[PDB]
């Protein structure tokens, strides 16, 4: 009923508490500094005095000691705010319970005590977590992935919830394994490393394989670059027609589309673009490409093809290779 | 081939899992002995390289099952070098195919997987051999006279060089056999101690002892190459082994038991905690600030 005079007199006291004892840690009296801030619990000065001495043994004795006034929850700020980081997982399973309640609010290092503690259900949901947190650093999402993994392939999971966080995590593999295996020239070029880029959208991933720069695209990257649209979500201001026709546009800027000696069959001579490469994927692969293709009209109206666009035996070709494929699956 | 056979099947000894166990000095005996000095029947004759290659990687399976290294070596001495070669020209001279048949290309393919580990094995061996070599630190005398003093900057100085020299060939030793245990463990599409040919004939003594040697010898390498780099202080490296060790390409993951995995992952921790400590990341990152 008097709390407005109670805890401005309570931090006076706490300020002038600190004030007086101080100086008796920093002349170095840690006998007098602690009999003082042991019969006032200034934690500040007792875990200070304690690190000053390396004296872990006083250090657990006050963690026993003022448990009941949260000595230990105090000491975990006070590894963090400032601190060494080895010190604050290597603590007696009497405090783990303790803890994993101040590392609830550092998921980046609750990890490492969930293991330390064997519970690796946690661990492996928590470095998920984590993996899906981590853009900055491509290699260290992988390596979260790898460590997520590899505790749920230790935790005692049932054979059923084992096989869904399997999956769950097979398909972030094989979204990372397009970032993987982007080709050594592309990255080179663009003064790109693995260890130290970032992790990129499918927009992204798309937008690296079909460029100018990957002076070695193939009905491989090409493929990736169409497998890569089913890794885009519904919140995206990005229109998955468009990238559609561009990738399908620059696979047709790195076929050859100039006449040939005046002897050749074009739908013979079209089976080495990879162009025509991509489309028997897609029928070896399953799909329909009566649905999957856009319009013979349209992918004509998209301007990107530029020099192409004014080219009237790719106009043929063009044609006659989507009535072959396409009256091919009828 | 009934001589080398008959000696092969004398051993009413099925694979046991119990001894895992840590036998000491288990080397070549004479009932050993008679399996090393039994591939000469097939090594006399050009014409049975081939048989010499498949019974030989037989007794080498076994020998290296046993933990046998060295009588595995006698084995893979007992080979001639040109053999692979040679079951080659057996090939294009009269009515075959491209390869030396489907039983035969394998053999060849497990061959050269037993080299890659003789090669991680022995590397290792002289790693290890040089590791425990190095050079002691001069003790401070209590109380000395200038004598005394200078007849100690005249050990130290001494000590700078040694341990100098001796670290500039651990580094080099410890690039050598990174190489073979990675060789081994990354080993080419399909992986050590698989096959690539599916025409070949059903041996199931071979494929038992095959998919037992990748349990028995890629975890224990894995172990070894942990241990290499965390006492060399490679320690971001020690990491990276649990991204092989996971890795869809070779699937070493399902080689190990779950408490190897577990073992793993306490050693994988040693060194995350000495970059901690050192002020990096739990994985060897930078703490930016």
């Amino acid at each position: 009923s008097n709390r407005e005079r109670y805890d401005n007199l309570e931090m006076e006291y706490l300020q002038k508490r600190s004030d007086l004892l101080s100086p008796l840690l920093s002349l170095g009296q840690y006998l007098w500094a602690a009999s003082l801030a042991e019969k006032y619990c200034d934690f500040d000065i007792l875990v200070q005095m304690c690190e000053q001495t390396d004296n872990q043994s006083r250090l657990q004795r006050y963690m026993t000691q003022f448990a009941d006034q949260n000595f230990s929850d105090f000491l975990f700020r006070w590894y963090l705010e400032k601190g060494k980081r080895g010190k604050l997982l290597s603590q007696p399973i009497s405090q783990h319970g303790q803890l994993a309640n101040f590392l609830q609010a550092h998921e980046h290092l609750s990890w490492l005590h969930e293991i330390n503690s064997q519970e690796l259900e946690k661990a492996h949901a928590t470095l998920l977590g984590l993996a899906n947190m981590e853009t900055r650093y491509f290699a260290k999402k992988k390596t979260l992935l790898g460590l997520s993994k590899l505790a749920a392939l230790a935790s005692d999971f049932s054979e059923d919830m084992l096989q869904e966080k399997i999956e769950e995590m097979a398909e972030q593999e094989r979204f990372l394994l397009h970032q993987e295996t982007l080709p050594e020239q592309l990255l080179a070029e663009k003064q790109l490393n693995l260890s130290a880029m970032p992790v990129l959208t499918a927009p992204q991933l798309i937008g690296l394989y079909i460029c100018e720069e990957n002076r070695r695209a193939n009905e491989y990257d090409f493929k990736k670059a169409l497998d890569l649209l089913e890794y885009i979500d519904e919140e995206e201001d990005i229109n998955i027609n468009d990238l559609k026709l561009e990738i399908l546009c620059k696979a047709l800027q790195r076929d050859n589309w100039s006449s040939s000696d005046g002897k050749d069959d074009p739908i013979e001579v079209s089976k080495d673009s990879i162009f025509v490469k991509i489309l028997q994927k897609l029928l070896k692969d399953g799909i329909q490409l009566s649905e999957y293709l856009p319009e013979v009209k349209d992918l004509l109206q998209a301007d990107q093809l530029g020099s192409l666009k004014s080219n009237p035996y790719f106009e043929f070709v063009l044609k006659a290779n989507y009535e072959y494929y396409v009256q091919g699956q009828i | 081939k009934t001589v080398v056979e008959n000696i092969r099947k004398k051993d009413n000894g099925e694979f046991s899992h119990h001894d895992l166990a840590p036998a000491l000095d288990t080397g070549t005996t004479e009932e050993d002995r008679l399996k090393i000095d039994v591939i000469d029947w097939l090594v006399f004759d050009p014409a049975q390289r081939a048989e010499a290659l498949k019974q030989g990687n037989a007794i080498m399976r076994k020998f290296l099952a046993s933990k046998k290294h060295e009588a595995a070596k006698e084995v893979f001495v007992k080979i001639p070098q040109d053999s692979i070669a040679e079951i080659y020209n057996q090939c294009e001279e009269q009515g075959m195919e491209s390869p030396l048949p489907a039983e035969d290309d394998n053999a060849i393919r497990e061959h050269l997987c037993i080299r890659a580990y003789l090669e991680a094995h022995e590397t290792f061996n002289e790693w290890f051999k040089h590791m425990n070599s190095v050079p002691q630190k001069p003790a401070l005398i209590p109380q000395p006279t200038f004598t005394e003093k200078v007849a100690h900057e005249h050990k130290e100085k001494k000590y700078e060089m040694d341990f100098g020299i001796w670290k500039g060939h651990l580094d080099a030793l410890t690039a050598d056999v990174k190489e073979k245990m990675y060789n081994v463990l990354l080993f080419v599409d399909g992986g050590w101690m698989v096959d690539v040919r599916e025409d070949a004939k059903e041996d199931h003594e071979r494929t038992h002892q095959m998919v037992l040697l990748r349990k028995l010898c890629l975890p224990m390498l894995c172990f070894l190459l942990h241990t290499i780099l965390h006492s060399t202080g490679q320690y971001q490296e020690c990491l990276q082994l649990a991204d092989m060790v996971s890795s869809e390409r070779h699937k070493l993951y399902l080689v190990f038991s779950k408490e190897e995995l577990r073992k793993l992952l306490q050693k994988l921790r040693e060194s995350s905690l000495m970059l901690l400590d050192q002020g990096l990341d739990p994985l060897g990152y930078e703490i930016q600030l």
